[PDB]
């Protein structure tokens, strides 16, 4: 069936595209056999967990809001001649009712391992940044000690606290734990967007001690943004067997993503990020995609959530185009 | 006979002002409507009923006519509230634009024609009303600013301009995140996603004088794109505008849609504007025009000129600030200031 | 000579309605202004400038005059936005009240006199304007509904009614969470906490015809209470109203403030109403009138009658709902519907 | 995990066989349709917000010793095209008929008040011409426009259409709460001409509320084969129902409606429940939506207690 | 001086009562010596802690909003002929930057014991309901094994979870921990306002098993509210040496208190609560006052916070009136200067 | 601990001796005065909201290797009566003089733009008639009303009063960002009559912004003994400054103002900093307040570097 490509027909075919799963995809249980059998390339996994956050509360509601906002779009991308229909499934949310944070993280880890076992690309929607520690560890364990991982994250905060209030796996520690993964060489790590007054000196110091070559927002401005992004893309993708890509949309200028846990004006514009998406998609693959720290209670007109969905879906569409996975442009609505 | 008359800074009674140019100067006896809106019309202009004889008797050369109809909509209602937000926001400005040295009110003899009535649930009849109201403005000798309301507006709007243009040729420019070229939507030919095919269907609107600018993202089913391919109508996507430059693209497109035409219908969806500057919209979209580019496009449009400008889909209830309503004021005001500057430069009259 | 004329359901042009009673019936050709406000006046009434001659020529017996001034305020600005929310909210109603079987618009020949202009930073001059505008309404033969604006409104309002009353006697009723009887506030005799002592200072307003109802809580410095003790002016606290009942207390106070009087000034702070019903206020207060009691008090006031009713301190920006603005519509409409039903029972004319 | 449903209930397709097999007594049906609305926009979002608000409550009602777990399922939203009202209404009609066919009670959440026209017609057709229907609606507006802007099935026409149903005797119709000026003279004239014995808010206050409510309950339930119960929460005082399409001061307070729910539940059954005109864009911290949820859930619990269906 | 009783004079004296400490009170450090010397009867202690909350977030910002809202009032109560000026001081907030929940509670405990040692009544503004566990433990320890405590709480939730996610001191556990205090007889415990669909069955079961005589919202309506409130006041105050009084303003109908962590319409009206406040004040004293679960991000026009401030300050004024601590009503503004 | 202060800074009484001894370079002064406002209400709440927003930021600025801890103190709000504008302005005047006496830089947060009239006069009086003042303001409105509703010290008069100060040569005055129709013809006429060389937004865009900003910086700082720097954040594009009294589309974007801050800081000093017309009731998720806070704090960090 191709009816989903086009304006709905009348009669019993009339319906309302916005009246819930990610991009209206089929629901598939978090089971590797089922995921392998459904034909999709991506599995959306909601992680409504915020116990790692030390800042403004609210990310727990982001997966539901993100799902809802994807109903506002069609699966077809005229800019790319690609159709995302059937390319993703929605695995629901990791179940974490009335459990300890250690148990919550165990469930996240098992969920991520299970999707990776299926061969599908997990799209992990938090939830707080701490989820990335667990999901990246799952990727690291999935590929094993003889393979190499690359990691790239966009965000205003480095999250390079060695410890926070006696704890070692809260959100502000996330990169400090991720860069300890044994098959993630620091030369294959990129972090883009760090801002003034969002990064304690100890975070800078630990980054320097470890050789983390983060690209601050000023670094990006000094370089004209794209040439430096391209160099960091090359470091993450060249020579690595798997790549983890994460987003905290506080990388964006505040007016372009108000509904996030923490923000400071002076970040990326949406037109800059959409160019970066194509540059990433040129490399022809990704192993895990995450998004964390959306904060719907602070959003207005769903701005940040719409931006997030448009970036994630554009990335999927641009990857399909780079793969030559395009639809027959001769298809017409009068065929139906 | 109808008279074109207004009170500078609005208030009558014992502290009324009477100077013929008082509306372009700081108020003198009181604060006018800068804090409290009172009974403000658009721009504080005289109200004139949408009636060709009254419009002509006042000598009005711009009619502001709201068309709040928002039940020809395939997304979500809310744009019925736009015109009230727009009128209120004009109290935050003078009708004088120092950037063009123009008194918009006196230059064009602006009038506010009120709102087109609606028939809830009945999109056919409500559009019939809109076309008849627009026809009164055109037949009264004025050019028109139409304020929505949902994007079904260009269907009766372009129909009325096409009627008025008669044996002549009409161009059609559509600026929007969304391609709006459904042949029908659930069998319906006249919803707010069909402005462009309904215009091409007009007997005196030809593909060579049609264009679409500003599109991006995936609220854009394939048939909407196929329409432009199958009819050879030029589409300038937002990424082309950014890459090549707004000025280069907009001037090429205005030259195209005006070439060998007698009139031009220009419909402008607020969603063309980046969501960071325009959250108050039925279908807000990232990756759009930034605020300075909106003003620049309004200025470019004013230099070339259109016969009807419509602006649609503003939903002020969605915005706790004034940014969206004041953006739509500036779209209109920079269009008119640039238009007046150009006419004056050419030694021509509105 | 001025003509009292309005369009039922507002819209002119090709779909205009003309029936002499169409405004009390469901709209026939269109939706009127129930969804989109258009160019609505208060109640859809004719606009009439605050001018004794125009008001008398129209035969108007109620003038609605907004006084949005909010810079005679000791608490916080915001009541300057009240009148716009109120006028918008009357589009959600018909001018016909089935609870009284009254067409308010034609019974009183209501007119909307627009807003009193303000001089920012200048409370003295802005209140001088207000007294002069109110005087035009009274001298035109109408009773008056004054819509604030801050609670400095009763100072020019009661002064204009007092001058108009001449050798007669005027009563003064003040309904408010706050006692509002500062002899001065930081040396200033005419802020919004001095309505009552400034009314007592008038030559024909006597303590025996003054009263205060609704007070509670601690925004009530000791001198505001001492004013009532020393002048032996009746104060009905909110706890007394709850214990005895609004009907008993309201009827007792109206008898007192009208006894041997020729006129009555009635000032009503929206803060009298429990904050649960009235969040949009400069100084909102718990432990107030519940919504049904507000309507009852408006009905009781209508039975007795006042010459000027003012309603103050509405701040719509503080309420994301319509509850506060629609509450103030009902304060006015139930007062007028009760007043009309009473006049008609008495065989008297407005 | 990750689906948002009414009271966290199971999703069941809108299919009579599935619904009869699932074991629930109620089927929640979302109707995000607002093209009958003549006032401020926003009710299309109500089914989602209502569902969300119900997520915050436990299913156990300790005062009734009732657990609502398993008593309802959620059929999702009726699929309807935009700008095609006649087709949308046909879709609503078919959905309500299918739930009624299963024997479950539909809980219909609009959307605008026009949907009641169709849902009531579906109940009328379901029971057939040899049976009698009763109808009770709470709201501040009579909605007795014979036509409105020349149209016949808009929200302000709803009662004018519903009281034309051929097996709904006007003596079995109740309308409670009318007040304020969104009630033009022809709505009263048509009510008098037809004998609609509405209980205005003033009449209710004058009566002490409950004795008059009881009389109208008796008219709707006594002698009828099916009963339709509908709410526009502008029947409530604005203070406790701000987020509605047309809020109205001077109405019922939350504790009063809760007492009325118990009076209705004494009758031991209802055939259809609707709620329309919730309007989230105007709500104050979800108060109107919470009031609606508490009224619906309390009615379910009180009905369960009446039936002896306790823990 | 008496100038604070009256509208401000002109000249150098003119100021703005609205332009932050509780009731514009002096700040006094959390130090028993300073508190005993400052002359106040109450010490306001903000506790911006929400790590015990499993529901909607927001209570951490309540203390600041509560202080802000009190700037909206004078210290004089014309209904009571009472002046609260000088009767309270503001001790600031308990400091809890980047610490474990256990350290936070330790700091809360230390703060409350320190105020209690000075002889002042703590007015503790949370923050989440969990803080009540610690504050009640402090009162229990302060009075010692030879004294008896009474406890009264208003709220829609019983908070009688024996454990929650394996934890024992989260907000839904608060009454389960408070009723284990060794000098708090269950018979001297009152809980008023419990609501359907806010109270899981095991919380009811545990209440029944322990003999917690809670007054549900229905019980209160069935009794005409006040006679039952009076019976529960009598149990809390008769025979006890110290009384802890706590509020979750979700006891109020949602229309009167929207900015709270969890609410369901059908609770108390403000005019009922103001009556109840006077009934409590008839007993002539209270040892601790707390308020928790206010949620400013959900408040509209500050409604819940204003209600809370009016209830608390009215209670202080009514207690002063009951003690005969009234001002000279002959004072006049013309006395000034 | 519970007291909300700009940047979590110490509170210090508004007393020259205490301010000189506390060790800070800046003194934050809240001015919740809005009785000169001719537009929508709301700026009275800005000092509180501004303080609150600054609480969210760390004091360390890694690109500058500067920590702002101890650089500022908070003097609280100026005490002012309502409905007594003349007395309120006298109170502001005395507060600004007292801070200037201490040698610290006042950071004055309104409140309405009328406050600038008084603060600028205080600076003018503080340096005295033998010294020269320079004045730079960013905003979309010229505020060049000789009178407005017959009054002379309302917000739209501010520049008309400030450019009358006797030791402020018009060649040392800059005004950047003017655009859109909240600029009536007399404001232009008076600017032309006086020689006010304002840099309109269109002028700035035509020049690529920064070269023109640099010329105006040079006019304000070169040859002057003291410099007053003021912001109405409606100079910014509406998208990044929604919560202001009169928001304006088509202005500076955040990264552009940040660059300009660095250009100003290159001159190594400023005598008074003001920010007026923040309006929290119109803000979107605090965006305008955050922009304002980031501009002020980046200015402090860049000056320290
Ligand atoms: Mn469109
Ligand atoms: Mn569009
Ligand atoms: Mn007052
Ligand atoms: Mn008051």
């Amino acid at each position: 069936s191709y009816a989903h490509l086009f304006s709905p027909l009348g009669g019993d075919a009339g319906d309302n595209y916005r009246a819930i799963t990610f991009l209206r995809s089929a629901h598939v249980p978090l089971n590797a056999e089922a995921l392998k059998a459904c034909g999709a390339k991506y599995a959306f996994v909601g992680v409504p967990f915020d116990e790692g956050n030390i800042g403004k509360p609210g990310s727990e509601d982001a997966p539901r809001e993100f799902r809802l906002i994807t109903q506002e779009y069609f699966s077809y991308w005229f800019e790319y001649n690609v159709d995302l229909h059937g390319k993703a499934v929605d695995c629901g949310d990791v179940s974490m009712p009335k459990v300890s944070p250690e148990v919550a993280h165990e469930r996240i880890y098992r969920a991520v391992r299970e999707v990776l076992k299926s061969g599908l690309i997990p799209i992990i929607c938090g939830g707080d940044r701490s989820i990335s520690i667990t999901a990246a560890r799952a990727l690291s364990d999935h590929i094993g000690p003889q393979k190499k991982m690359g990691y790239m994250h966009f965000g205003a905060q480095l999250d390079m606290a060695d410890s926070w209030a006696g704890e070692r796996n809260l959100a502000p520690c996330a990169m400090a734990r991720i860069t300890e993964l044994p098959n993630l060489d620091i030369r294959n790590v990129a972090h883009l967007g760090a801002r003034n007054a969002m990064n304690p000196k100890d975070h800078i110091d630990l980054s320097k001690e470890r050789g983390l070559q983060y690209d601050s927002m000023f670094d990006l401005f000094d370089a004209g943004i794209y040439p430096l992004v391209e160099r960091s893309i090359d470091r993450v993708w060249s020579g690595t067997d798997a790549q983890y890509l994460g987003f905290n949309f506080n990388v964006m200028d505040s007016s372009t993503a108000p509904g996030v846990t923490s923000t400071e004006p002076g970040g990326l514009e949406s037109r800059e990020m959409m160019r970066i998406v194509d540059m990433i998609a040129k490399r022809g693959g990704v192993s895990v995609i995450d998004l964390t720290e959306l904060c719907p209670i602070f959003d207005i007109s769903g701005t940040a959530a719409r931006l997030a969905a448009c970036v994630i879906m554009r990335l999927m569409a641009s990857l399909a185009a780079q793969d030559g996975d395009v639809i027959d442009d001769k298809l017409r609505r009068t065929d139906l | 006979t109808a008279k074109w008359q207004f009170t500078p800074h609005q208030h009558r009674g014992p502290a009324e002002q009477f100077g013929e140019n008082d509306h372009i100067y700081s108020p003198k006896l009181h604060n006018g409507s800068f804090k409290s809106r009172g009974l403000a019309t658009f721009m504080g202009a005289p109200y004139c009923p949408p009636d060709r004889h009254k419009i002509r008797e006042m000598g009005a050369k711009i009619c502001f006519l709201a068309v709040p109809w928002d039940q020809g909509q395939i997304v979500r209602a809310g744009a019925s509230q736009g015109a009230a937000g727009l009128r209120d926001a004009t109290t935050q400005y003078f009708p004088y634009m120092f950037e063009y040295d123009v008194d918009l009110l006196s230059f064009f003899r602006v009038v506010d024609c009120g709102d087109v009535p609606t028939v809830p649930g009945n999109n056919i009849k409500s559009q019939e009303y809109t076309a008849d109201y627009v026809t009164e403005c055109l037949e009264g000798g004025a050019k028109v600013i139409l304020f929505g309301g949902d994007h079904s507006l260009p269907i009766p709007g372009a129909k009325a301009l096409s009627r008025f243009t008669g044996s002549g040729k009409m161009g059609y420019l559509h600026v929007d995140c969304h391609l709006d070229a459904g042949p029908d939507w659930a069998g319906n030919l006249i919803t707010n996603c069909s402005g462009a095919p309904r215009a091409l269907d007009l007997p005196n609107c030809n593909a060579r004088n049609m264009a679409h600018m500003g599109s991006r993202n995936s609220l854009n089913p394939k048939d909407w794109w196929d329409f432009y391919v199958d009819n050879e109508i030029r589409v300038v996507t937002m990424p082309e505008m950014i890459e090549r430059g707004l000025e280069v693209c907009a001037n090429e497109i205005f030259e195209r849609v005006k070439k060998d035409t007698d009139s031009l219908y220009f419909t402008w969806d607020t969603d063309s504007i980046d969501i960071s500057c325009m959250p108050a919209n039925s279908a807000p979209e990232c990756y759009g025009l930034k605020g300075r580019e909106v003003i620049q496009l309004a200025r470019i449009a004013g230099r070339h000129g259109c016969d009807i400008l419509d602006i649609v889909e503003l939903c002020p209830y969605f915005d706790p600030s004034q940014i969206s309503v004041k953006m739509t004021v500036n779209m209109i005001y920079h269009y008119l200031g640039s238009r007046a500057q150009t006419l004056r430069q050419q030694g021509k009259q509105p």
